[PDB]
RNA sequence: AAUCCGCCUCCCAACAAGCUCUGCGUGGUGGGGAAGCCCGGGUGACAACCCCCCGAAGCCAGGGAGCCAAGAAAAGCCUCUAAGCACAACCUGCGGGAACCCGUACCGCAAACCGACACAGGUGGGCGGGUGCAAGAGCACUCAGGCGCGCGGGAGAA
RNA sequence: GAAUGCCGGCAUGAGUAACGAUAAAGAGGGUGAGAAUCCCUCUCGCCGUAAGCCCAAGGGUUCCUACGCAAUGGUCGUCAGCGUAGGGUUAGGCGGGACCUAAGGUGAAGCCGAAAGGCGUAGCCGAAGGGCAGCCGGUUAAUAUUCCGGCCCUUCCCGCAG
RNA sequence: AGCCGGUAGCGGGCGUGGAUCCCUGGAUGUCCGAAUGGGGGAACCCGGCCGGCGGGAACGCCGGUCACCGCGCGCGCGGGGGGAACCUGGGGAACUGAAACAUCUCAGUACCCAGAGGAGAGGAAAGAGAAAUCGACUCCCUGAGUAGCGGCGAGCGAAAGGGGACCAGCCUAAACCGUCCGGCUUGUCCGGGCGGGGUCGUGGGGCCCUCGGACCGAAUCCCCAGCCUAGCCGAAGCUGUUGGGAAGCAGCGCCAGAGAGGGUGAAAGCCCCGUAGGCGAAAGGUGGGGGGAUAGGUGAGGGUACCCGAGUACCCCGUGGUUCGUGGAGCCAUGGGGGAAUCUGGGCGGACCACCGCCUAAGGCUAAGUACUCCGGGUGACCGAUAGCGCACCAGUAC
């Protein structure tokens, strides 16, 4: 994940409420797992997603809890 | 065989000095001492049961202190007391020291 | 946040796991803290089936050494999941 | 905090110590952790490879071994002599090297 | 508090019965299935699966008798009633649903446990076949099963 | 230069004692760079109230398989409880917990003690005692009263009927 | 301007649209641990209540919440545990020394315990002690191994005064006034709370008359400088030569508020990192310095004799502290018994008495000068791998 792409999530989600970004998130962590299942086969040579999402996931839930906090 | 709830009064320890010898004051050629051993002086602790705003109150208190029970009753009758414990009433009294 | 994608980690890659599929019994790597009833709700809402069995054993990991410097792999758990007649889950049929 | 740099990749050095003394090249990297440069064409080094995929028929190759940063020195792009460098606030205000025999940027 | 329990009295029943519970047998049904031969598996085989005898220290069990040294508790369970509540609640039958956590590999009289050792030592419970010897868990041999003890080869003195 | 000094290294004794039960071995075939020592077959011997089988402690992967032999193994080693790697432990009914109490421990109330702390009816904790529902067979290289097959069973929730 | 820790590689990615990295704040933070719903053999197990998730009632999962004690009108605030030494308090040895040993010594040390905090203790005279005197306390020097204490043995060992460091003083109780509450023995009452008043030794205060009507200022709060937690700028050398290599040798230069030091292929002021001299904080911490608030602070006579800290002083008995070991044994402290007074009161000046003076007990607080070094930095006629920490290294490890 480049800078720009970084930057363009946090603002996206920034506008998303924390119903939507809830789902967001589950869904990201279904896309987790399917990166995990094709890892375990050796199918995964782009192995570098897995700690882009994960990191995906990390930012999501630090905005779900900014919006939750006041 | 501990402490007065009243005075704060408490076991002190004491040596005990066993002495032999005619004094000097007496033309003696002076006392000697055949021990010094470690001991304990306790305050003269007795039980005060006293009844306050109707309930027993029991104090354990040096018998110096034993009037200074009553004068806590005494002034315990400008006290809203009544319907509290026996627990209570003794934080009361004691808090009037 | 806690969703069934946190609890089934990845499935079993061996003979015996996959001995298990022609009769509908799946094996995962599921949460060592997971519980048979949480794995039941994690397996059907994240494959869509109906799950009427589940067995669950701890794996304990083998001690290991790089050199002088004894370790452990991490402790895991397996858990064995029955799937309601006819039903499948394809994503391990896989192979 | 952060290893100090006089050069980077890749401007236009002299080798000024050194049995390649004299002479200049491009930086192709820089090794802050060991304070080393490799630069093009300097400190050529015969390595032993393994027949294999990456090396078939074997052999050797060339490599470039890296110097040590203190044996290099920016070629000034204005006059074009080796010089020390120094820093320069611009109206920016951004920091840049400049050379110190003129006053020409490095960059 | 009590309709229970205890005590007193009467009636019937009483070593019978009745009710109840357990063991064993049978029981729809499901299995197993040898020697030998052939390369753990196949065959034997549509295997047969019956009769007699011996017989426990185990089971029925909370059995019986004798004895003095006079031989846990609490819950589950049943019964009684109190607040309550009596459209609830509990009981019986039936039906559908629900049923979590941890252990489970392997050694275990030992080379994997306790003894610094792959140590002639120590380590609690159960099964422990057959024949003969008066009996037996003794002794000799031997079944199933397991071993020849993790240096050997010679020689044939003190 | 000495302290039966301290730490380390290396000698002598010495190719000496020993190689850990006197139950015991022989041959053929195979593997391999290498075989008395590993695998296979035949023969021989030893245990058989065990030197066999099952369980509880304790131990903690030593289990199974592949690839290995520097060291570990009192010799050897192709072998192994050894090195590397992969795999392997499946339960409402077995054991323990969501049940009970024993000694004992803890401890509302309460009692005592310079402090720390010591006690203490109830209660709670505490088991290999009480209580409680699963038998037989098949399957894996390695688990099975756990998987499967057959025949049974327990509790909880809801519902119906009585 | 490079980067994805030590860590290379495989396989993939990121960065001048500013990454990695460093500092500050925030978010997340499984389980155990004071551990605190309950239990427990720490890191496991088992619950209640509210809300949510699944088909969900049984079952499970997610979020919140639920220990105990103290204080104050079910709710709030506080406590618990830890910290290398340092500190105070409560307890408290022995070897040893006395060339034996008991008093005595070691030593109120070691150690146990409670508590405290960046310090702690102490502190504003019921002092000292002879100066017609001094003026809280703490700490250093000195007085002084003096005075003394001592089986007058071994040994133990002050204070005043002088020189310095620092500097600071306050709040209450009681008389009297007011108010509220309740007691029962009805008011001119007694008691409890709160507010006012008052705080001293030339004695001070209360009340009552007579007389008189702005300046100080915190140890508390506010702001700021300064400081810390990242950083930044920083002068001046080229050539030849021997050599793997120059910084050595040689030639000619240059800087210097910088010739401390460490690097670079050897021995470099001018190559690099620095050094002299300067510069720097949005954020958090600090702020004893500067400024500003606020709290608090403030007369004189005369009379009155109302108050001035009680089981206290004081005496006696048993002890401790002190240089003081029973001594002529005062002083300070107090376990037991007896037991006052309110300034014409009381304590002290080493038995005691008189005289002469000093001081104001039985309530509380109080910076600074002082101690220590887990932590950071600077510096060594400190060590240099048997040394120096037990550990230069995956050590409080292996064993
Ligand atoms: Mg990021
Ligand atoms: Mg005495
Ligand atoms: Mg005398
Ligand atoms: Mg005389
Ligand atoms: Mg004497
Ligand atoms: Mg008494
Ligand atoms: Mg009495
Ligand atoms: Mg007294
Ligand atoms: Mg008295
Ligand atoms: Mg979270
Ligand atoms: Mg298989
Ligand atoms: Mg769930
Ligand atoms: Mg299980
Ligand atoms: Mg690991
Ligand atoms: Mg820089
Ligand atoms: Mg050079
Ligand atoms: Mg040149
Ligand atoms: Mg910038
Ligand atoms: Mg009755
Ligand atoms: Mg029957
Ligand atoms: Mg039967
Ligand atoms: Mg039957
Ligand atoms: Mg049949
Ligand atoms: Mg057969
Ligand atoms: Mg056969
Ligand atoms: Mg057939
Ligand atoms: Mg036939
Ligand atoms: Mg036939
Ligand atoms: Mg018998
Ligand atoms: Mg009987
Ligand atoms: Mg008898
Ligand atoms: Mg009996
Ligand atoms: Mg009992
Ligand atoms: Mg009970
Ligand atoms: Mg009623
Ligand atoms: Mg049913
Ligand atoms: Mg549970
Ligand atoms: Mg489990
Ligand atoms: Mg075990
Ligand atoms: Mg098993
Ligand atoms: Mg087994
Ligand atoms: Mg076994
Ligand atoms: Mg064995
Ligand atoms: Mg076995
Ligand atoms: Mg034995
Ligand atoms: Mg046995
Ligand atoms: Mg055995
Ligand atoms: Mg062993
Ligand atoms: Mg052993
Ligand atoms: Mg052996
Ligand atoms: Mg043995
Ligand atoms: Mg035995
Ligand atoms: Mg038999
Ligand atoms: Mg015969
Ligand atoms: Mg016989
Ligand atoms: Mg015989
Ligand atoms: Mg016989
Ligand atoms: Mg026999
Ligand atoms: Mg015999
Ligand atoms: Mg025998
Ligand atoms: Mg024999
Ligand atoms: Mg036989
Ligand atoms: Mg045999
Ligand atoms: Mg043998
Ligand atoms: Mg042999
Ligand atoms: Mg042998
Ligand atoms: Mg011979
Ligand atoms: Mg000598
Ligand atoms: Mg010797
Ligand atoms: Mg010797
Ligand atoms: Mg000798
Ligand atoms: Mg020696
Ligand atoms: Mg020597
Ligand atoms: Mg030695
Ligand atoms: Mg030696
Ligand atoms: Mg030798
Ligand atoms: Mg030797
Ligand atoms: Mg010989
Ligand atoms: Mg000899
Ligand atoms: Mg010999
Ligand atoms: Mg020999
Ligand atoms: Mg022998
Ligand atoms: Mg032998
Ligand atoms: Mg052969
Ligand atoms: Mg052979
Ligand atoms: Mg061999
Ligand atoms: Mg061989
Ligand atoms: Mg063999
Ligand atoms: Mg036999
Ligand atoms: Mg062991
Ligand atoms: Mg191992
Ligand atoms: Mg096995
Ligand atoms: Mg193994
Ligand atoms: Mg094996
Ligand atoms: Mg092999
Ligand atoms: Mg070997
Ligand atoms: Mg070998
Ligand atoms: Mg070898
Ligand atoms: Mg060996
Ligand atoms: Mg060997
Ligand atoms: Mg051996
Ligand atoms: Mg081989
Ligand atoms: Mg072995
Ligand atoms: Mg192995
Ligand atoms: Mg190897
Ligand atoms: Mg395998
Ligand atoms: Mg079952
Ligand atoms: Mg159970
Ligand atoms: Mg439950
Ligand atoms: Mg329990
Ligand atoms: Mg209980
Ligand atoms: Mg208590
Ligand atoms: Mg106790
Ligand atoms: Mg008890
Ligand atoms: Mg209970
Ligand atoms: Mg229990
Ligand atoms: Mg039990
Ligand atoms: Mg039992
Ligand atoms: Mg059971
Ligand atoms: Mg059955
Ligand atoms: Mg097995
Ligand atoms: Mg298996
Ligand atoms: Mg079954
Ligand atoms: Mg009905
Ligand atoms: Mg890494
Ligand atoms: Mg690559
Ligand atoms: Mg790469
Ligand atoms: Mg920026
Ligand atoms: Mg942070
Ligand atoms: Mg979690
Ligand atoms: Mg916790
Ligand atoms: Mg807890
Ligand atoms: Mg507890
Ligand atoms: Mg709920
Ligand atoms: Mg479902
Ligand atoms: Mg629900
Ligand atoms: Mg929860
Ligand atoms: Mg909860
Ligand atoms: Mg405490
Ligand atoms: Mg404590
Ligand atoms: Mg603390
Ligand atoms: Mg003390
Ligand atoms: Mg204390
Ligand atoms: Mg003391
Ligand atoms: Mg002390
Ligand atoms: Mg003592
Ligand atoms: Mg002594
Ligand atoms: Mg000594
Ligand atoms: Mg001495
Ligand atoms: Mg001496
Ligand atoms: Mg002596
Ligand atoms: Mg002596
Ligand atoms: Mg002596
Ligand atoms: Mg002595
Ligand atoms: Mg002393
Ligand atoms: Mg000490
Ligand atoms: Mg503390
Ligand atoms: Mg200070
Ligand atoms: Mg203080
Ligand atoms: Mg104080
Ligand atoms: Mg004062
Ligand atoms: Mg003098
Ligand atoms: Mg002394
Ligand atoms: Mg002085
Ligand atoms: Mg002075
Ligand atoms: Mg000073
Ligand atoms: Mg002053
Ligand atoms: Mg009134
Ligand atoms: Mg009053
Ligand atoms: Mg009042
Ligand atoms: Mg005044
Ligand atoms: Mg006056
Ligand atoms: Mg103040
Ligand atoms: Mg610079
Ligand atoms: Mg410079
Ligand atoms: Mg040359
Ligand atoms: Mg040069
Ligand atoms: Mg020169
Ligand atoms: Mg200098
Ligand atoms: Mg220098
Ligand atoms: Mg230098
Ligand atoms: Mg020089
Ligand atoms: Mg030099
Ligand atoms: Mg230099
Ligand atoms: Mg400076
Ligand atoms: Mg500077
Ligand atoms: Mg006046
Ligand atoms: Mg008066
Ligand atoms: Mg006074
Ligand atoms: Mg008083
Ligand atoms: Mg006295
Ligand atoms: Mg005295
Ligand atoms: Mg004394
Ligand atoms: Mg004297
Ligand atoms: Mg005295
Ligand atoms: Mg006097
Ligand atoms: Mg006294
Ligand atoms: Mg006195
Ligand atoms: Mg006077
Ligand atoms: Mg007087
Ligand atoms: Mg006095
Ligand atoms: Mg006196
Ligand atoms: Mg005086
Ligand atoms: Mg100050
Ligand atoms: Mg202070
Ligand atoms: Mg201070
Ligand atoms: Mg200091
Ligand atoms: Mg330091
Ligand atoms: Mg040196
Ligand atoms: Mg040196
Ligand atoms: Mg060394
Ligand atoms: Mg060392
Ligand atoms: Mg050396
Ligand atoms: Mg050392
Ligand atoms: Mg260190
Ligand atoms: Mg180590
Ligand atoms: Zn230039």
């Amino acid at each position: 994940m480049k800078l720009s792409e970084v930057r363009k999530q946090l603002e996206e989600a920034r506008k998303l409420s924390p119903v939507e970004l809830e789902k967001l998130v589950r869904e990201k962590k279904r896309e987790l797992m399917e990166l995990r299942f094709q890892a375990s086969i050796g199918q995964l040579s782009q192995n570098h997603k897995i700690r882009d999402l994960k990191r995906q996931i990390a930012r999501l839930l630090t905005v779900l809890n900014e919006k939750r906090r006041q | 065989s501990k402490v007065c709830e009243i005075s704060g009064k408490r076991p002190i320890v004491a040596n005990s000095i066993q002495r032999r010898g005619k004094a000097k004051r007496e033309g003696g050629v002076g006392k000697k001492t055949t021990g010094i051993s470690k001991r304990r002086q306790y305050p003269n602790l007795q039980k005060v049961r006293v009844r306050v705003a109707g309930q027993e109150i029991t104090f354990r208190v040096a018998a110096s202190h034993i009037p200074k029970v009553y004068e806590l009753v005494e002034r315990a009758k400008g006290l809203k007391l009544e319907g509290l414990s026996p627990k209570e009433i003794k934080k009361e009294l004691l808090k009037l020291l | 946040m806690k969703t069934a994608y946190d609890v089934i980690l990845a499935p079993v890659l061996s003979e015996k796991a996959y001995a298990g599929f022609a009769e509908g019994k799946y094996t995962f790597w599921v949460h060592p803290k997971a519980t048979k009833t949480e794995i039941k709700n994690a397996v059907e809402t994240a494959f869509k089936v109906k799950v009427v069995k589940v067995n669950t054993l701890h794996v304990r990991g083998k001690k290991k050494r790089l050199g002088r410097y004894l370790g452990k792999r991490p402790d895991r758990k397996k858990a064995i999941v029955q799937v309601a007649p006819g039903q499948k889950i394809e994503a391990l049929e896989g192979l | 905090m952060r290893v100090k740099m006089h050069v980077k990749k890749g401007d236009t050095v002299l080798v000024a110590s050194g049995k390649y003394k004299g002479r200049v090249g491009k930086v192709k990297e820089v090794l802050p952790k060991k304070y080393a440069v490799i630069v093009e064409g300097v400190n050529i080094v015969k390595k032993a490879v393994r027949v294999s995929p990456k090396y078939p028929q074997g052999g050797f190759i060339e490599k470039e071994a890296p110097l040590h940063a203190s044996k290099v020195r920016p070629i000034c792009p204005a006059c074009g002599k080796p010089t020390r460098v120094r820093k320069k606030f611009l109206e920016n205000g951004k920091k840049i090297r400049v050379c110190a025999k003129c006053g020409g940027a490095l960059d």
